[PDB]
C-alpha cells in the first residue's frame, strides 16, 4: 500500500555524469561510450548570452578549449561537433559504466526522473512530467545545466531530457538528447515565456484509479458521461481534452478496478464541479496529474484493495 | 525578465 | 527555482542490494563488505508468522539453508547470527561496490530516501519522513521487506531504515540497521496499530521558509507570537510542540530570509486558523511537513528571491 | 486486521 512520487533508481545515470568547462563557464555532461553530450551554452560567456551565434562561437574553439572531468580523471577531447543545441565531445576514453541506453523524445504528459547535477556531481533525484506547454516544473539552480531526465525499462536507460534554462515563471525548459528543445524555446537569455498550461486529464484519471486500487472510493458516483460531454466540462476547468486513445490507454486500470473509464470521468467531472469538500485523495488536496497510467501500474499492487 | 541559461561559474 | 520532494542519488545503495531466500520465503538484503543484512522474517513460513520464536527457528537452520543472490552471482553463506530483528549473514565475498557508510538511528521528523526493492532488484526511489508515531508513509508491496532508507553526505551513505511490515492503516514499520524497530512494533503478524500521529511543526516552518526563498510571501502577516502562545494554537491542530531547539535549528533559514522564527510561527498560526483560501504554497494545497530545515537548505538557493 | 510482514514468495 501507499503511493509516492517515485523516481527510477539513478545509479545507471550517475555513472555517466561529467563536468564540462569552457573557459570560466561550467556545466554537466553525459558521458556515453566515447562521447560527452552537453548543452552548447557551455561555449558562451556572460557577454554572449543575449544573442549568441553558436556556429561563430564554436569555430573559434579547439578540442583543447574543452576541459571534461569525470570525478577527478580528466578526459581529453579529441573531436567536437554541434547538433541542434547540444555539443558532442569525442573523448579518448569510453565510459566503462555506460548502461544500455536509448535517446527518446517524449510526448507532453509523459513523466521522467531527473538527476539534478552540479559540477558533474549528482545531488538529487525527483520525478517530473513534461507539461502540455512543454515546460517542466523542476527544481534547478545555476550549474544544473546539462542535468538529464530519464526513464528505465529492463536495465535500459531511455534519456529524454537535458536541462538548459529557467523561464521567468520559475519553470524549466530543455532539449531531447539530440539537442531539440521541447516547446518553442531557444537557448538564449531573451524575453521568453511559457505558454498557457493545462492539466493532464488522462494522468488525473490514472491517479484516481490508483486511489481505488489502494482502497479509497469516496469520490465515485452512480453517474456516467459521454466522452464529448466530459470534454465540455474538462475544457471549462483548463483540462486537456480526453481522447479515445487516452480511454484505451486507461484500459488495464479500468479492468483491474471494475470502473469503466467513462464512469471515472463522471467521478472526475463531479470532483471538478464540487471540489474535494476538505477531503484528500492519496494524501493530496489537489487533483494530481504527474502520474501516467504506466506509472500507476508500475507502482500499485496488481490486486485491488476491494 | 529574461530566460536564464543555468550554467555554472568556475 | 522550484521545490521538489528530492531523494538522494541511489546508485551507492543499488550496488548493495541482494536477494535472500530461505526455503520459499524471499526478500531483500543489504550487502556491505562480507556481511548481508536482512530482516529475520526471512526464516519464517506462512504458518510461523503469527507468533514465531525466531531463536528457536534459527537454531534449526544451517548456513546452506540461506541462498543469497547478487544479480546472478550466488554468494555462499559462511556464518549467520541474529541481532534484534535483523540477520547478519557472513558471506565468502566482500562486496566490491561497498560505499563509505554508517548505520544511524534517526529521530522522528527526520527524512530519508527509500530505495524500494523486490527480489534484490531496485525498483524506485522516493523521499520519506519518520512520522512522530514512528511509522513511515511509504509505498511498499509484498517482497519489499529488506528495502533500506538512507541519507548521503559527502559520499557517505548513512543507512537509517530497513523495511519490515505494513500496518492495517497502510503505513509502514521497520528497524534501524541494527534491527531495532522504530516505535513499539514487533515483527509478527498480530493486531498492531500505529499510535495517533501529529504534524511535524519544525518541518512545516522550514517549508514556509523555502516558499519565501523561492519568492512567495502571501502567507506572512505583521504579527508575532510567543513560543508558548504558538504551542497552545499548535496543540489544538494536532501539531508537535515547537521547542527552543527547533527555533535554533531554523536559525539559518530565518537569517537568509530576514523573517524571525517567531514571526513565521505567527504566519503559520494564521494559516492554521484561516486555511489557505484556495491558494497554494510551492504547489501544495496542504501544509507540507516532510522537508526538514536541512532538506530546504540542501535544495534551495542560498539567495532569496526578494 | 493484522500487521503484514511484506516478504516475498519464491
Amino acid at each position: 500500500s501507499g503511493f509516492r512520487k517515485m523516481a527510477f533508481p539513478s545509479g545507471k545515470v550517475e555513472g555517466c555524469m561529467v563536468q564540462v568547462t569552457c573557459g570560466t563557464t561550467t556545466l554537466n555532461g553525459l558521458w556515453l561510450d566515447d562521447v560527452v553530450y552537453c548543452p552548447r551554452a557551455v561555449i558562451c560567456t556572460s557577454e554572449d548570452m543575449l544573442n549568441p551565434n553558436y556556429e561563430d562561437l564554436l569555430i573559434r574553439k579547439s578540442n583543447h578549449n574543452f576541459l571534461v572531468q569525470a570525478g577527478n580523471v580528466q578526459l581529453r577531447v579529441i573531436g567536437h561537433s554541434m547538433q541542434n543545441c547540444v555539443l558532442k565531445l569525442k573523448v579518448d576514453t569510453a565510459n566503462p559504466k555506460t548502461p544500455k541506453y536509448k535517446f527518446v523524445r517524449i510526448q507532453p504528459g509523459q513523466t521522467f526522473s531527473v538527476l539534478a547535477c552540479y559540477n558533474g556531481s549528482p545531488s538529487g533525484v525527483y520525478q517530473c512530467a513534461m507539461r502540455p506547454n512543454f515546460t517542466i516544473k523542476g527544481s534547478f539552480l545555476n550549474g544544473s545545466c546539462g542535468s538529464v531526465g530519464f526513464n528505465i525499462d529492463y536495465d535500459c536507460v531511455s534519456f529524454c531530457y537535458m536541462h538548459h534554462m529557467e523561464l521567468p515563471t520559475g519553470v524549466h525548459a530543455g532539449t531531447d538528447l539530440e539537442g531539440n528543445f521541447y516547446g518553442p524555446f531557444v537557448d538564449r537569455q531573451t524575453a521568453q515565456a511559457a505558454g498557457t498550461d493545462t492539466t493532464i486529464t488522462v494522468n488525473v484519471l490514472a491517479w484516481l484509479y490508483a486511489a481505488v486500487i489502494n482502497g479509497d472510493r469516496w469520490f465515485l458516483n452512480r453517474f456516467t458521461t459521454t466522452l464529448n460531454d466530459f470534454n465540455l466540462v474538462a475544457m471549462k476547468y483548463n483540462y486537456e481534452p480526453l481522447t479515445q486513445d487516452h480511454v484505451d490507454i486507461l484500459g488495464p486500470l479500468s479492468a483491474q478496478t471494475g470502473i469503466a473509464v467513462l464512469d471515472m470521468c463522471a467521478s472526475l467531472k463531479e470532483l471538478l464541479q464540487n471540489g474535494m469538500n476538505g477531503r484528500t485523495i492519496l494524501g493530496s488536496a489537489l487533483l494530481e496529474d504527474e502520474f501516467t497510467p504506466f506509472d500507476v501500474v508500475r507502482q500499485c499492487s496488481g490486486v485491488t484493495f476491494q | 525578465t529574461s530566460a536564464v541559461l543555468q550554467s555554472g561559474f568556475r
